[PDB]
């Protein structure tokens, strides 16, 4: 503020390479120079930090310091930035704080990392299925599944959804389709574009449709970069299969991804019998594939048409003619004792003491 | 909201306030399992409510399958019954309900991608391991695995009634 | 130019097929990244030329 | 120094793993005179799964497990009539029963 008059309207402003506080009704300065670090001793003096100048970095044990090493050498053969790898061993820290997980197994560890670098994964948008991590992973999906389960409902941090349209993204270019490889022939190879945009739109209908909630999401993506390759070309590609196409692309198939494709096919069939080119065409569910970009033209009205006549699995379309039967109301229990020959049936005899004695003698 | 849910799975434990000898109790007993390699308890499975209920040598008994807490005390002051016929002077001391869980239908689709981008903090969706969505809700604590059939499983209330102010307490959650 | 702009690197991914042993089991490969060589401008692989 | 002894193989060419996620744990199939004789075995000795599991060589004690649990879900009322009713512990026509069942599945196998 101002000394003399108190006016508290003191401005900065940059004089000629000085800097001072002055009021701009009196124009008295108040405090003028500034004391700043030279680049001669900045690059001589070593940064400290509150992690190392606590006594902090230093009670870390060899399990810790493997878990760290653990988490670095895998966000590293993912190809990460580094600012991923600091929000993983950050969560990492923060999660080894508990005394449940410090006296863990190495399994637990391990499982322990890689659902760290999923979540960090997972933060910044970048999609990455739990299969490829578990694939570097020295344990099974299913305990991983289990202490993933386990550490959600403990911390309770934030896990946002897998993005499907960055997913397609990711797992379309894992094919050998684009480039004219030799053990490729030349009638199969495509543009990525093409394809990209062609799985992108295919995928989004599946969406709309009621195909990626509950089921996982890469059968969907196989079934639906398969018909895109199929429409591509049904000239040449109609005659060939899902298990051809996998193994052309050396790409393992998920098991239940043909039975999803007959259900995306399906939908094409409640398209195309709203379209009247196709439902006077009289398609079937091989002949469906080469209109797949007509209806993926007009695929708004298309669905609208078809949701107007919802998706639900095969086994509750049966004509469920009773729903949830209600059980009849038998929450009785006698005075104290409705019967004693209860127990005498339940009890062992002698010769069944022996016998069972016997048996197992 | 016009639906009722339908309770399907009650816990309870129940002290007898003396020790057991387990053998005795698996020897004499037809409808009885103990296998000490693995599990050092007895099973039980009573017939006539069709439920299953498992005894430890410290005194501590605990049922499952029964449909309401007076079916849950007519099978434990059964069980109570059957230990006391072995003799053993069983008693039905601290008898409380533990956990219930029912099962329930809404009748409509359900989005589980609406429900974790509106309340994230509830709930832990994760379609590649579990299709059904697991909602977490605080206030009655009460766990929910939700399904894109619209039937909807319920557990970790004490009370019918907790069971029933969920379930209309979640019902406009999924109608939205 | 797109390097010169965004403030990266121009390197290309380095591929490699090699064999090795996990439980005595002969496991072969076919293309693995080990890293990235900076790409000289012009050169045989760069697509100026 | 092994001298071919093992042939190369081709596995993970570290490309975007399907997640699996399930171990489809293998289970024999039932029979309808399995399913019989695993009937009058639990009238005649009742619900002591260890008992079963050991006269069962065919058979695992989880799969018992399951298959009792299954059947106490489904046909509970052929349950309680196989309980209700009583049958004296055997062992030598038991093991004739048994080598009868091995016949017929050696037959079934042949066919
Ligand atoms: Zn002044």
């Amino acid at each position: 503020r101002c000394p003399d008059c108190g006016s508290t309207e003191l401005v900065e402003d940059s004089h000629y390479s000085q800097s001072q506080l002055v009021c701009s009704d009196c124009g008295c300065v108040v405090t003028e120079g500034v004391l700043t670090t030279t680049f001669s001793d900045e690059g001589n003096l070593r940064e400290v930090t509150y992690s190392r100048s606590t006594g902090e970095n230093e009670q870390v044990s060899r399990s810790q310091q493997r878990g760290l090493r653990r988490v670095r050498d895998l966000c590293r053969v993912l190809q990460l930035p580094p600012t991923f790898e600091d929000t993983a061993v950050a969560y990492y820290q923060q999660a080894y704080r508990h005394s449940g997980i410090r006296a863990a197994r190495l399994q637990k560890k391990e499982v322990l990392v890689g659902c760290c670098v999923l979540i960090t994964c997972r933060q910044h948008n970048w999609p990455l299925t739990m299969g490829a991590i578990c694939t570097l992973l020295y344990a099974d999906l299913d305990v991983f599944s289990s202490t993933y389960m386990q550490i959600v409902k403990l911390l309770g941090l934030d896990v946002p959804s897998l993005c499907l349209a960055e997913l397609v993204k990711t797992y379309c270019s894992s094919f050998k389709l684009f480039q004219a490889s030799p053990s490729v022939p030349a009638k199969y190879v495509e543009d990525k574009e093409k394809m990209l945009s062609r799985t992108m739109q295919l995928v989004e209908l599946a969406n709309e449709t009621w195909l990626v909630t509950g089921r996982h999401p890469l059968p969907v993506i196989t079934a639906a970069t398969f018909l895109a390759w199929q429409s591509l070309q049904p000239a040449d590609r109609l005659s060939c299969s899902l298990a051809r196409f996998c193994k052309l692309a050396n790409v393992d198939l998920p098991y239940p991804a043909s039975s999803r494709l007959q259900e995306l096919l399906a939908v094409l069939l409640r398209m195309a019998e709203q379209l009247a080119w196709l439902r006077v065409l009289r398609l079937d569910k091989r002949s469906v594939v080469k209109h797949i970009g007509d209806l993926l033209q007009h695929r708004q009205s298309l669905v609208r048409s078809a949701f107007r006549d919802l998706l639900l699995p095969p086994c509750m379309l049966k004509s469920p003619k009773r729903i949830c039967p209600v059980p009849p109301v038998s929450t009785v229990t006698g005075d104290e004792n409705i019967s004693d020959s209860e127990i005498e049936q339940y009890l062992r005899t002698p010769q069944e003491v022996r016998d069972f004695q016997r048996a197992q003698a | 909201s016009g639906i009722v849910p339908q309770l399907q799975n009650i816990v309870s434990t129940v002290n007898l306030g003396c020790k057991l000898d387990l053998k005795t109790i698996a020897l004499r007993a037809r409808n009885a399992e103990y296998n000490p390699k693995r599990f050092a308890a007895v099973i039980m499975r009573i017939r006539e409510p069709r439920t299953t209920a498992l005894i430890f040598s410290s005194g501590k008994m605990v049922c499952t399958g029964a449909k309401s807490e007076e079916q849950s005390r007519l099978a434990a002051r059964k069980y109570a019954r059957v230990v006391q016929k072995l003799g053993f002077p069983a008693k039905f001391l601290d008898f409380k309900i533990q956990n219930m869980v029912g099962s329930c239908d809404v009748k409509f689709p359900i989005r589980l991608e609406g429900l974790v981008l509106t309340h994230q903090q509830f709930s832990s969706y994760e379609p590649e391991l579990f299709p059904g969505l697991i909602y977490r809700m605080i206030k009655p604590r009460i766990v929910l695995l939700i399904f894109v059939s619209g039937k909807v499983v319920l557990t970790g209330a004490k009370v019918r009634a907790e069971i029933y102010e969920a379930f209309e307490n979640i019902y406009p959650i999924l109608k939205g | 130019h797109e390097c010169r702009l965004r403030d990266m690197t121009y390197s290309a991914p380095i591929t490699v097929d090699i064999e090795y042993t996990r439980g005595s089991q002969r496991i072969i490969r076919n293309a693995l990244p080990i890293g990235r060589m900076p790409i000289m401008l012009r050169s045989s692989n760069c697509v100026l030329t | 120094c092994v001298v071919e002894e093992n042939d190369p193989i081709f596995e993970r060419g570290s490309t975007t793993t399907y997640s699996s996620f399930r171990k489809n744990y293998y289970s024999k199939p039932w029979s309808n005179k399995e399913t019989d004789m695993f009937f009058l075995a639990i009238s005649m000795v009742g619900t002591d799964f260890s008992m079963i599991g050991q006269l069962f060589p065919h058979r695992a004690r989880i799969e018992i497990k399951n298959k009792f649990k299954r059947e106490e879900k489904t046909n509970g009322w052929r349950i309680d009539k196989a309980f209700q009713e009583k049958r004296p512990f055997d062992f030598d026509f038991f093991a004739h029963l048994l080598q009868k069942v091995l016949a017929e599945e050696e037959k079934r196998k042949q066919k």
